[PDB]
C-alpha cells in the first residue's frame, strides 16, 4: 500500500527513490505529469507538492520527513550516526547542499542564459572544494555510504544535462566518487527512463 | 434512610428526570466534593442527594445557578488572579 | 432512547444541524 | 484472611447499595426488582413472601440470580424506577400484585 | 576560545523568535547555558567568524556552531534525554516533524508579512490568521496540548507565536474562545515558559 507520488525527473523525487531502493521498501509509484501530478492529490495533499508518501494513514510531503522517517522505521541498513555528536554534523551537512547548491541551480534552469553563468562557473570552484578530500574516506565524509550522499548521486547525475562538467582539476579525486556509487543497485535500480538520458551511464 | 422517592418526585413530577438530577447532584458530593446541604445522619451520597430534593432545595433549575454563579466567580478569580500577572510583568 | 436515556437524546437531536 | 476487620467494613459498603434479584424465565417487567440486601449467614438468598408471587417463584428449589448496580446512576434507578415498593400495581392491569398470597 | 570549556555558546536574538524558540527546549531541559541577546547590526564578534552562514540564534559545543531552529532543538532533545520532548513511534513521531513544518511554513509567513506588508495585509493577515487560529479550537477538548498528552516540541512551535499574538496586533474574536484562552492559562505559565522568557518580550503583555 505504500505509494510513492514521485517526479519522473526533479532531484527531489530521486532523493526519496534512493532511500526507498536502499533499504528494500516494496513502494510503488505514481507518476507526475511533468512536475505536476493530478489534481486528485490535494485531498491527500493541501500543498500539492511532490514527492509525497502515503502508506495506509500518513501523509508526508518533505525530502526531510520523507527521507528519515523512511531511516527510522527501517532500520538496517543505517543512514545516519550512532551518537548524537555526529548527527548534528550529517543532519546540518545537508542543511548545506540543500540551501546553496540546490537554489543555485534554479537560474541554471529556471534562470535566463545570463544568470546561467553568474550560477554556473561560480559554483564549479565549489565542486571540487571538497574534492581533495576523497582522499579521506570513500564516500563524502563516511567510509560507509550514507543519508548525506543521498543529496549527490542525484545531484551528480544531473551534471551534463546541466552544463557544468570536469577538467583537468576537479576530475582527480572526485570522479572516482561517481564511479564507485553509481554502481550500487540502490542507485543502479533507482535510476528511470526519463532521469537516465541526462548521462550515458 | 430513604425507602421510597414517592415524595422526593411531586417537586419532580416525572420518574426519569428525579433519575437524573439526583444522579447528577449525588456526584458534587463524591467527586470535587462540596457539602450536602442536609444534616447527614451516616447515609450514602445517593439517599443525601434524594434527600434535598424533596425540601425543595435542590431541582434542574436552582442546580445551575448554584454553579454558573461559580464558573464565573472563578473568572472572577481568573481575572482578579489575571492582576497577578499584571503586577507581576511590569 | 426511551427512558432515564430519552434525556440526553433530546440534546443530541439539539445539536446536529444546528450548534 | 477473613480477617474480622473486613466483617465490619462489608457492612458499610452495602449501607444503601440495592441489588437486583431477578428469576431465570423472566416473563414481565415485575420480573426483576431490586433490593436493599441485608447480611445473613448461611448459603440461601432470603425473600420477603410478598413479593414471591411477582416472581412466581415456589420455595422448592428455584433459584436466583444476583446482580449489582455498579456506577452512580445506576444504583438510583434501582431505586427509583426498579425498586421493590414502587411496584404494587402491576402493568397489564390495575389490579394489585402484592395481594396477600 | 568559545566553545574551550564543555559549555554551550548561543549567540541568541533577543526578540526574533528562533531564539526564543530555542531556549524553550534549550532551558527545559534543566541544562547551564549561556544567554546573550544580541542584534543584527551588531552581534558579538564569535557570532561572525566561526558562523559562516550568520543566522540567529547560534549554538556552539566543543567542535562546532550548530545554526537553525530545528537543528539545534533537534540536537538537544535528541543527546540531552531527560524529560523527553519527542514522541517514540516513527509513525506519529515524523507528523510531530510536520506540524512544525506546517507552522514555519504556514504562520511565520503571516508574521513577516504583518512586519513589512501593507496597511491591508497587516489586518489581512490578521483576517487570514485570527479567524484560523479559530478554525483550530475544538482540538485543545480532546488533548490537553496539540494532539499530545506530554508538552512535546510542537507545542513549543506555537507558544513563542502565541507570545506575539496582541504584539503585533491581535486580539481573539468568536464563539469558543473558553476552550483556547483557557488553554493559554495552561501552557504561558510553566517553569519551561516563565523562567525562559526575555523580559524584553514581556513588556507587550500588559
Ligand atoms: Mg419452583
Amino acid at each position: 500500500v505504500m505509494t510513492l507520488f514521485s517526479g519522473p525527473t526533479d532531484i527531489y523525487s530521486h532523493q526519496v527513490r534512493i532511500v526507498l531502493a536502499e533499504k528494500g521498501v516494496s513502494f510503488e509509484i505514481e507518476h507526475v505529469e511533468k512536475d505536476n501530478p493530478p489534481q486528485d492529490l490535494i485531498d491527500l495533499n493541501p500543498n500539492q507538492s511532490v514527492p509525497t508518501l502515503v502508506d495506509r494513514e500518513l501523509t508526508l510531503w518533505e525530502s526531510r520527513i520523507i527521507m528519515e522517517y523512511l531511516d527510522e522505521r527501517f532500520p538496517h541498513p543505517p543512514l545516519m550516526p550512532v551518537y548524537p555528536v555526529a548527527r548534528g554534523e550529517s543532519r546540518l551537512y545537508m542543511h548545506r547542499i540543500e540551501k546553496d547548491w540546490y537554489t543555485l541551480m534554479n537560474t541554471i534552469i529556471n534562470g535566463s542564459a545570463s544568470e546561467a553563468d553568474a550560477a554556473r562557473k561560480q559554483l564549479r570552484e565549489e565542486l571540487l572544494a571538497i574534492a581533495p578530500v576523497f582522499g579521506q574516506k570513500p564516500y563524502f565524509l563516511s567510509d560507509e555510504f550514507s543519508l548525506v550522499d543521498c543529496y549527490l548521486a542525484p545531484l551528480l547525475w544531473r551534471l551534463p544535462q546541466l552544463g557544468i562538467e570536469f577538467s583537468g582539476p576537479g576530475a582527480k579525486e572526485l570522479k572516482g566518487y561517481m564511479t564507485r556509487v553509481f554502481e550500487r543497485d540502490s542507485f543502479l535500480a533507482s535510476l528511470t527512463e526519463a532521469e537516465r538520458e541526462m548521462r550515458l551511464g | 434512610a430513604r425507602v421510597t422517592v414517592q415524595d422526593a418526585v411531586e417537586k419532580i413530577g416525572n420518574r426519569f428526570d428525579l433519575v437524573l438530577v439526583a444522579a447528577r447532584r449525588a456526584r458534587q458530593m463524591q467527586v470535587g466534593g462540596k457539602d450536602p446541604l442536609v444534616p447527614e445522619e451516616n447515609d450514602k451520597t445517593t439517599v443525601i442527594a434524594l434527600r434535598e430534593i424533596e425540601e425543595g432545595l435542590i431541582n434542574n433549575q436552582i442546580l445551575d445557578v448554584r454553579e454558573r454563579q461559580e464558573q464565573q466567580e472563578q473568572e472572577a478569580a481568573e481575572l482578579q488572579a489575571v492582576t497577578a500577572i499584571a503586577e507581576g510583568r511590569r | 432512547p426511551a427512558g432515564t436515556g430519552y434525556a440526553y437524546h433530546q440534546d443530541r437531536m439539539r445539536r446536529r444541524a444546528a450548534g | 484472611r477473613e480477617e474480622a476487620v473486613v466483617w465490619d467494613i462489608l457492612d458499610e459498603v452495602i449501607r444503601e447499595h440495592p441489588v437486583l434479584l431477578n428469576r431465570a424465565p423472566t416473563l414481565h417487567r415485575l420480573g426483576i426488582q431490586a433490593f436493599e440486601p441485608v447480611l445473613i449467614e448461611g448459603k440461601a438468598i432470603q425473600l420477603h413472601p410478598l413479593v414471591c408471587a411477582a416472581y412466581n417463584a415456589d420455595f422448592d428449589g428455584d433459584q436466583m440470580a444476583v446482580h449489582v448496580p455498579l456506577t452512580l446512576e445506576a444504583q438510583l434507578e434501582a431505586r427509583a424506577l426498579m425498586m421493590s415498593t414502587n411496584n404494587i400495581l402491576s402493568p397489564a392491569n390495575g389490579e394489585p400484585i402484592i395481594v396477600p398470597s
